[PDB]
């Protein structure tokens, strides 16, 4: 009941914060165009922050709601937080859905992506604000955010001695300035990721596999010619 | 202030000319061509930080000369070393021109 | 410790290959050539073999590259060509097991272009052997004959301690690749699957995803089963209660 | 033909109510969990579907819905009163950070009363009940009223929200920065407020 | 703790698998006498939890 | 088959709100205007899918209606989820004589074009002149300033007609007008020969017409 | 007949240009320069130069091209300063005429990021005059001020 | 366009042609070769954007390097020129 | 529309769509003599409703 | 169908012999008369007439 409640919910909040803070630093210091840059804003919503707070401190006013045995506990839940911040309405939908809503921990955060940019300081990701490289780059920062958070979350069910593989795409990579492409290698290296990039032939990374390729009629048919060169540098 | 200028370097461009006139031959004679020997041959003319640009010029002009019939056999061609520091290749031999 | 590997990617009766094995590179693989060589094609061979799904799969032209869905057409059925097609991955594990994961691809016959699927997987296999020498038969005429499934599961099946499996869901696929550590999650649902493809497919045309913008906590966090079940059986009793009341 | 989602979500039994709220200019907060799902869900639909009347459907960067006609539009439009956005910048002021501990998220019709008495001009305050009027008694009382009225014709749209029950104490949502001052790197929302205010 | 190490694990946790790590133990001997409330068979560790 | 647009919908109702005339007919329709035959786009639109736009606004808990002399219109029910409003006493005035006027073959020579001055002469001629006066202004007594009053009371309440689609001024003249068959619903509570009280509540109770 | 043809580009007081003029070649003019650097702004410029219809222009980033977005921004009013800005073109008429066609830009103050335009246009200005010494004043030492 | 115009217009004008390409590096050589041929036989002028220069001998082309300096931003601009 | 697809490049599909629209022009000769013809359809339009 | 509306009854009924035009089918497109299945919106397309 009531506070052993807020302290399981507490310590979740706060190991999902401290893990997302690990992640953020592997992202300062990445150079794309004028960002500089990345984060993972994580933040608790008020209308629940106030809510954990009375559940964990001023249950003997609400003991009532909670005691009730005509009513179950996520039940319960969902009446306290109707009784907080009545404007709040419910569009007809079962008080058992929203109890349910309450204990999922994730409903409690809000998030968001934060470049730091040129002479300005931490704001907001929109697409319509960057150049098309800063895009790139940090559509790219954001998925390796995603793909470590995911290789956290499964190992709990995977063998003790497996590490997954790590692979990702990016098509028409002409798009990159060789800054742009030496901080992106940067970041897969020390990732262990690996890349596979497409480019009409106008850029030619130093290290790493190349194919060439060309497209010709034999015999009246099309036909793909390939070589492949590797282990300059 | 008034407008400043930089200028381009044409060496690329120097250096497919000596390649392209120096590959010539062997469409001529329509000998076969295998690009590893050509390769290790050709780069010991210059210098080792060139030598990726020129292996990468080398094979823009190679691979327009006719095609490898080996290519539609099911058999993948082995990575053919063609200097030291460690450098390789792979390339079927070109046969039909 | 000694993170798995990508090894290879081959392509068999594709358009504009026959025949084709690509080494991949430990970071970086690059491919290059002039418009319409065909690179897009082999990263479109690369995807589909992963996820083999073709209510998800849509290869849009990169131009127009956010439109929805418009035409009917996936842009698939154009890169195959008539006969049997193949795409398949060669993969290490941490483990140092050789596996090999691939997908038979067709064209279905009719008015409109559609495909047909079948993925498979191979264990065991010596390291002496590769895919394209499984695939083809080395007949007397110029060009080999690309072999079905038949002749496939008889010619493998004939090895010693090599297994050959064949699916029959999607689901089922992706468990054995997830136990073995090729992907890194193991897609128990449709919805896990589409969140796997936007992933990949935001990376492929690249840019700060819409959709993984819009969900960034349902991307970012893990759920929590903890919270909840104690809270579930301690209400079994009058859930059972109420039922039985109505 | 129609796009499949956007037929799905017209189709949906909330959408009428919605649609009859929105025309009348309402602002869709967080609060209203149904409503404001909804639009999060088929946004990209019910841009285009309302696109077709010449009107701009938004969302503000605080997370609230509402609809900006433009000067072409096909709803016929009509426009507040001076009185209204004073109240409304005013309401923007008192959404500070000791209201938290002054008033728990629930205001009266006294705390808007006196804040507008204390923080505006006089001229002004004359020029919103009647030029005639000179610090009178009567004049206070039309205020009054006419502040009670205002105060209605916010509650339609949605920027306050009464208590329910007759007394006239209210809290104040989100979407009432919508009144609010331009925000620059590191300016105070409490100064800027007040600059506009003056 | 993953699938291979937990037989291990219970193995050598035994009866204790289930008890409460404490850093100090010696602020729990003042309240001790008031467990009257307890499983039959409390088990506490030190350490850093 | 899923993903069809007949799970959520019927083909016709979307293929008619996917036109380009609804917006503007449905945004008009709301606003209380009457459709009659001479706007021939809007009312073959009408024709086409009466069936399906009847259906479509029922979710509203409104009627979309169709009078016998081929004109549609709105009425909102009491549970309505659109307001519903009601015209004054002097616009009844100036409908009743509108209609007078649209069945008076004696001035069917006008063809169709009439004056404002022609209409307050015809109410005039009717209507108790002075104890209609009134309304207009509560001292008067035939006094003539207090009949450009009422002139201009008239022709302001014409134009609000005008707005509701009861009468169509000329493209270049403002002072002359064209009427429309929409006026006949001013005629509701006498087209059936009955006891005026019964048609009276009948008409009540199917939300037609409200008393004051 | 001699067709008609684009001189120049003159920017001012836009987001990392203060004032910048381009010559347009007869052909074929290129931009080049890292991630960020500005091209995509100038094409931005020139377009909004021809077009003022402000219902109409929006600059999506290249990527999510040909999605219809309704996006909240435009995208114009961050690539102005505060301040007045402009934006002009030199054209030579089929009939050697020069003309100077142009829109005064001025950003709104209010929360709304809106945005103002004025059009312009002059006729017969001597050949040896230069738009971005036309548009500014010399105050001080080589500290030229702009002037509305 | 142009064509449909002839009678409205004065005799003696033709009206101006310009277009834009954004990231013209998704092109290669022979393309672009083709797109400038094309192009100067129909008199129409074009600007392009690519981060490397992609057109090295044809028109005119300028460089854009920004700089950060003193809490703002100043984008210079140099031309290149094909041979030296 | 037409100097936005060329900005961004590409099929531009609003463009294909609508191709009448934006390459055939318009005829006045023609509306001169179905004026006439236009009068007289809509009348039929008018007795058919 | 403008051969159809084109040529009429006196003259051309011996031309009618053939089994491609009617009169009675310019009443025919009555039914295409009511609603094509037009797209986008701009200036204003209604119908066959
Ligand atoms: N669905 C399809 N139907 C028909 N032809 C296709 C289809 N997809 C690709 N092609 C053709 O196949 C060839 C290779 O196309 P692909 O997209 O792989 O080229 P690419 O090398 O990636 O080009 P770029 O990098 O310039 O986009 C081109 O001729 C293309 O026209
Ligand atoms: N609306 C905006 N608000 C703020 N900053 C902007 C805005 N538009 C562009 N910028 C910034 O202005 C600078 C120039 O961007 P721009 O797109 O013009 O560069 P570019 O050289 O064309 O780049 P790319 O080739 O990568 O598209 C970049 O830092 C970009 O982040
Ligand atoms: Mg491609
Ligand atoms: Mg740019």
């Amino acid at each position: 009941s009531s506070k052993s409640v807020a302290n399981i919910i507490r310590k979740t909040i706060q190991r999902e914060q401290n893990r997302i803070r690990m992640l953020n630093q592997g992202l300062q210091a990445v150079s794309f165009g004028q960002v500089r840059g990345v984060r993972l804003n994580v933040n608790v919503r008020e209308s629940h922050a106030i809510l954990l707070d009375v559940l964990s401190e001023q249950q003997e006013q609400h003991q009532d709601l909670f005691n009730s045995q005509r009513l179950t506990f996520s039940e319960a839940m969902a009446k306290l937080y109707q009784r907080l911040n009545p404007q709040v309405d419910m569009g007809q939908r079962l008080p058992q859905t929203i109890g349910e809503e309450l204990l999922d921990y994730r409903n409690y955060l809000e998030l968001d992506v934060e470049v730091n940019r040129g002479s300005d300081g931490w704001l907001k990701a929109e697409s319509g604000a960057l150049s098309t490289g800063e895009a790139i780059g940090t559509g790219m920062s954001i998925l390796v955010m995603v793909v470590q958070s995911w290789e956290e979350e499964s190992r709990r069910l995977r063998g003790k001695d497996i590490s997954p593989c790590r692979l990702l795409f990016l098509d028409e990579a002409a798009r990159l300035d060789a800054k742009s492409i030496a901080t992106l290698f940067e970041l897969c290296e020390r990732l262990q990721m690996q890349l596979i990039i497409a480019a009409p032939e106008n850029i030619s990374p130093e290290k790493g596999t190349t194919y060439k390729l060309v497209r010709k009629v034999f015999k009246n048919h099309e036909h793909v010619h390939v070589v492949g060169l590797r282990g300059f540098g | 202030l008034e407008l400043e200028y930089e200028e381009f370097s044409e060496i690329n461009d120097q250096l497919a000319a000596m390649i392209e006139k120096a590959l010539l031959v062997y469409q001529q004679e329509q000998r076969p061509l295998d690009l590893g020997a050509v390769l290790r041959d050709y780069l010991a003319q210059h210098p080792l930080p060139r030598h990726f640009d020129v292996a990468r010029i080398l094979v823009d002009q190679a691979v327009r000369l006719g095609v490898a019939e080996a290519d539609f056999s099911g058999l993948p061609a082995e990575w053919l070393a063609i200097n030291d520091y460690g450098a390789k290749v792979q390339a079927h031999v070109i046969d039909t021109y | 410790i000694e993170r798995g590997k990508f090894r290879s990617l081959t392509l068999v009766n594709w358009n504009g290959f026959f025949a084709r094995t690509f080494d991949l590179d430990e970071l970086v693989t690059t491919l290059s050539g002039g418009n319409g060589a065909g690179k897009s094609t082999t990263m479109a061979a690369f995807v589909t073999a992963l996820i083999p799904d073709l209510t998800l799969l849509h290869f849009r032209n990169t131009t127009e590259a956010g439109a929805t869905s418009g035409s009917r057409d996936k842009g698939l059925h154009g890169k195959l060509r008539a006969g049997v097609c193949y795409s398949t991955l060669d993969v290490i594990n941490s483990r140092h097991q050789r596996v090999v994961v691939g997908v038979r691809l067709q064209q279905v016959a009719g008015r409109d272009r559609k495909v047909d699927i079948k993925p498979f997987m191979i264990q065991g296999l010596p390291t002496a052997i590769q895919p394209t020498q499984l695939l083809t038969e080395n007949v007397g005429e110029r060009q080999a004959r690309v072999l079905p499934l038949n002749e496939l599961k008889d010619r493998l099946d004939e090895m010693e301690g090599v297994q050959f499996k064949q699916f029959n869901s999607i689901t089922d696929y992706h468990a054995q690749m997830f136990d073995l550590g090729v992907i890194p999650k193991r897609l128990r649902s449709a919805s896990d699957r589409s969140k796997f493809y936007r992933l990949i497919e935001a990376s492929l045309y690249g840019g700060i995803s819409s959709a993984i913008t819009r969900s960034l906590r349902d991307y970012l966090l893990p759920e929590n089963s903890g919270v909840r079940k104690a809270f579930q059986d301690m209400e079994a009793a009058l859930r059972e209660n109420r039922i039985t009341l109505e | 033909f129609m796009p499949v989602k956007l037929a799905q979500a017209l189709a949906n039994s909330l959408f009428p109510e919605l649609d009859s709220q929105l025309r009348a200019g309402r602002h869709i907060g967080i609060d209203d969990l149904d409503n404001h799902a909804f639009l999060m869900d088929f946004q990209e639909q019910l841009e285009e579907f309302y696109a077709r009347y010449n009107v701009e459907l938004i969302r503000a960067p605080e997370g609230f819905f509402y609809l900006r006609p433009r000067s072409t539009t096909l709803i016929p439009r009509s426009v507040l009163s001076e009185l209204d956005m004073m109240v409304g910048k005013i309401l923007c002021y008192l959404y500070l950070s000791p209201e938290r501990l002054a008033n728990q998220g629930i205001f009266t019709s006294q705390e808007l009363y006196e804040e507008l008495i204390s923080l505006a001009d006089e001229g002004k305050l004359m020029k919103f009940v009647n030029q005639r009027s000179s610090g009178s008694d009567l004049d206070k009382q039309k205020l009054q009223e006419k502040v009670r009225t205002t105060l209605n014709r916010l509650r339609r749209l949605g920027m306050v929200y009464f208590l329910p029950n007759n007394n006239n104490k209210f809290t104040i949502t989100e979407a009432v920065f919508r009144f609010g001052a331009d925000v620059r790197s590191g300016d105070d929302p409490r100064e800027i407020q007040l600059r506009m205010i003056r | 703790i993953t699938i291979d190490d937990a037989p291990y694990f219970s193995a050598l946790y035994g009866p204790a698998r289930h008890g409460i790590v404490v850093p100090d133990l010696s602020l729990v001997r003042p309240h001790l006498e008031t467990l009257e409330d307890c499983p039959e068979d409390l088990y506490l560790i030190e350490g850093d939890p």
